[PDB]
RNA sequence: AGCGUGUGCCUACCCUACGCCGGCAGGCGCGGGUAACCCGUUGAACCCCAUUCGUGAUGGGGAUCGGGGAUUGCAAUUAUUC
RNA sequence: AGGAGUGGAGCCUGCGGCUUAAUUUGACUCAACACGGGAAACCUCACCCGGCCCGGACACGGACAGGAUUGACAGAUUGAUA
């Protein structure tokens, strides 16, 4: 019954676009939901040298890969859940739903 | 002159002595070496110097068996062997007098010619 | 280019002609006198036969050595 | 026998163990987040990879 | 490269019988990850299925470390007369 | 690694890039390309070795990835699209300077 | 008097196998003793300290510079 | 303090609390974490406070070199590292 | 205008030279010299001294099922249960 959805999304507006739809999907079918927690977005960091020899100036790239994490507690029913999130998911988006 | 031992022991008494009583006589990283178990891999070439070992023949000194084994424990059990250490290019002709014991037999063989410096 | 030892051969193979005759000894009657000792492991049953050498026997595939 | 001494010498670490999963090579490897995958290929395949340059 | 008989024949079902085979570029792989039970290694994979694209019977792309051979009509003729196969059966791959 | 084997598999048969949708029980990955006749095969006889081939390689289960091969639309403002098409222009056997001015002339006229 | 055997600059000697501390003049002698006992063997280590050169695996290209 | 990283595809190899043995390096049990969940409230250094020292190549400096003890590994000698 | 230095000392390290069986090698003003993500015990490794294997597709002509070829413990031999 206390279902806990987990988006996680390299993009932030395709991220903020599915956690908006998942509370308009649980505010128009009326169950109660616990406000989507932003939690510390990851970069991953990777620094190399740009040269493929050693044979310039010590130039670096720095490539980041921010993921951004959210989670949604809803108070429903299992297969009003199942109804809910297989409905207009954008391919950037993963969504992982805890049962229990 | 006197009668030579390791560390407070006598050659007969080195020598009829089990591997795990031989290990806490000798130096810690030889213990390590010795310790980590019987040797089945390319180090059952270990266990075929044991065979070069048991081919002593009689009253003289013994021929020349030779090792690329650089990384081989100079036991009791060995001494008076006549080896051949191999420098990667040489096999050279190296006698075990018995206070050889612990160290490794690549260390003798000199491997890399000394340095002259010419201008 | 040249090089200072003279060259290593391969070990060539002394094929025989007609290999079978040798391992039986056919008789006046129709039966047989087997020479050669037949194979006790447990890959090949009664059908792989032995080596006969001059101080032991010895199989092949399943490697196999018994001393006198 | 042959086949006792053909990959019998370890390949359990080091860098002749782990090679780029594109070149083949044994070389600038990045290891990180289990790319495994040399620092030219990475390079050449960030953008496909999610990886951005902004600061 | 001379192969136990058994393998080889291993190889040309499985080529066979799916329209398509890959295998990474790993000649000390002691186990085809899919053909693993029938015990061939993965040097006699790469070897048969380059003899089989020298006669011009399976086409090559090669990406990262992953070879990949796509069966030709050639091949599907080759194999069915090798095999001694039914030509009333198709591969995976001219199935729908 | 998908996108690399797939430039390398489709090149001369049109190729602009992937699309991979990582559904439940499906993966609804979609090649977009110039020619889609040419991608699929003869009677989706190329569909079904590069899902075979995905699947093999990639250690998805039995049909549970799909592949598409769908149309990009005005190819002329795709970038690797066009520079395929100067690549086979060249490899044929056209002129440096023709072949050149010849993809120029179309993406201009392809409205970039 | 009770200090540890971890403790003394002679632990496990290899002559009298005994665990002692070892003063100046016998230091000097001990010292001399095991270079001499390395010497006469002739191992690499020995050899190195004939030589005048570093013995504990230094690299003599831009350093040992007298 | 603040950035991070942390159990892998082939690939073995993670970060570690807590409890015992050992001076130490370290060992043996058992836990937690695929991570704002555990290590972690990251009890970091400099800095801060109180002893000893006393212008001396000195308790500055820690090169070189002897002897010993552990760990990683198939293997350390041309001293792996501690 | 100054600050901290570097250049002097020790050591770590890269380069030239010397040496060596080999001391693999690219780069030499800024724009070579803790650079090749290059901290190499093995692997890496390209260098040196040895010894295995074919992983020489396919096509053609011979050898060949009256067997073309594979592999193989001893004892030698070797570094090796190559």
């Amino acid at each position: 019954h206390r279902i806990r959805i987990t988006l996680t999304s390299r993009n932030v507006k395709s991220l903020e676009k599915v956690c908006a739809d998942l509370i308009r999907g649980a505010k128009e079918k009326n169950l109660k939901v616990k406000g989507p927690v932003r939690m510390p977005t990851k970069t991953l960091r990777i620094t190399t040298r740009k040269t493929p020899c050693g044979e310039g100036s010590k130039t670096w790239d720095r490539f980041q890969m921010r993921i951004h994490k959210r989670l949604i507690d809803l108070h429903s029913p299992s297969e009003i859940v199942k109804q809910i999130t297989s409905i207009s998911i954008e391919p950037g988006v993963e969504v992982e739903v805890t049962i229990a | 002159f006197r009668k030579f031992t390791y560390r407070g022991v006598d050659l007969d008494q080195l020598l009829d002595m089990s591997y795990e009583q031989l290990m806490q006589l000798y130096s810690a990283r030889q213990r390590r070496r010795l310790s980590r178990g019987l040797r089945r891999k390319q180090h059952s070439l270990l266990k075929r110097l044991r065979k070069a070992k048991k081919e002593a023949p009689p009253m003289e000194k013994p021929e020349v068996v030779k090792t690329h084994l650089r990384d081989m424990i100079i036991l009791p059990e060995m001494v008076g062997s006549m080896v051949g250490v191999y420098n990667g290019k040489t096999f050279n002709q190296v006698e075990i007098k018995p206070e050889m014991i612990g160290h490794y037999l690549g260390e003798f063989s000199i491997t890399y010619k000394p340095v002259k410096h010419g201008r | 280019k040249s090089y200072t030892t003279p060259k290593k051969n391969k070990h060539k193979r002394k094929k025989v002609k007609l290999a079978v005759l040798k391992y039986y000894k056919v008789d006046e009657n129709g039966k047989i006198s087997r020479l050669r000792r037949e194979c006790p492991s447990d890959e090949c049953g009664a059908g792989v036969f032995m080596a006969s050498h001059f101080d032991r026997h010895y199989c092949g595939k399943c490697c196999l050595t018994y001393c006198f | 026998g042959h086949q006792q001494l053909y990959w019998s010498h370890p390949r359990k670490f080091g860098q002749g163990s782990r090679s780029c999963r594109v070149c083949s090579n044994r070389h600038g490897l990045i290891r990180k987040y289990g790319l495994n995958m040399c620092r030219q290929c990475f390079r050449q395949y960030a953008k496909d990879i999610g990886f951005i340059k902004l600061d | 490269m001379l192969m136990p008989k058994k393998n080889r024949i291993a190889i040309y079902e499985l080529l066979f019988k799916e329209g398509v085979m890959v295998a990474k570029k790993d000649v000390h792989m002691p186990k085809h990850p899919e053909l693993a039970d029938k015990n061939v290694p993965n040097l006699h994979v790469m070897k048969a299925m380059q003899s089989l694209k020298s006669r011009g019977y399976v086409k090559e792309q090669f990406a990262w470390r992953h070879f990949y051979w796509y069966l030709t009509n050639e091949g599907i003729q080759y194999l069915r007369d090798y095999l001694h196969l039914p030509p009333e059966i198709v591969p995976a791959t001219l199935r729908r | 690694e998908l996108n690399e084997f797939l430039t390398r598999e489709l090149a001369e048969d049109g190729y602009s890039g992937v699309e991979v949708r990582v559904t439940p029980t499906r993966t609804e990955i979609i090649i977009l390309a110039t020619r889609t006749q040419n991608v699929l095969g003869e009677k989706g006889r190329r569909i079904r070795e590069l899902t075979a081939v995905v699947q093999k390689r990639f250690g998805f289960p039995e049909g549970s990835v799909e592949l598409y091969a769908e149309k990009v639309a005005t190819r002329g403002l795709c970038a690797i699209a066009q520079a395929e098409s100067l690549r086979y222009k060249l490899l044929g056997g056209l002129a440096v300077r023709r072949a050149c001015y010849g993809v120029l002339r179309f993406i201009m006229e392809s409205g970039a | 008097y009770k200090i540890p055997d971890w403790f003394l600059n002679r632990q496990k000697d290899v002559k009298d196998g005994k665990y002692s501390q070892v003063l100046a003049n016998g230091l000097d002698n001990k010292l001399r003793e095991d270079l001499e006992r390395l010497k006469k063997i002739r191992a690499h280590r020995g050899l190195r300290h004939f030589w005048g050169l570093r013995v504990r695996g230094q690299h003599t290209k831009t350093t040992g510079r007298r």
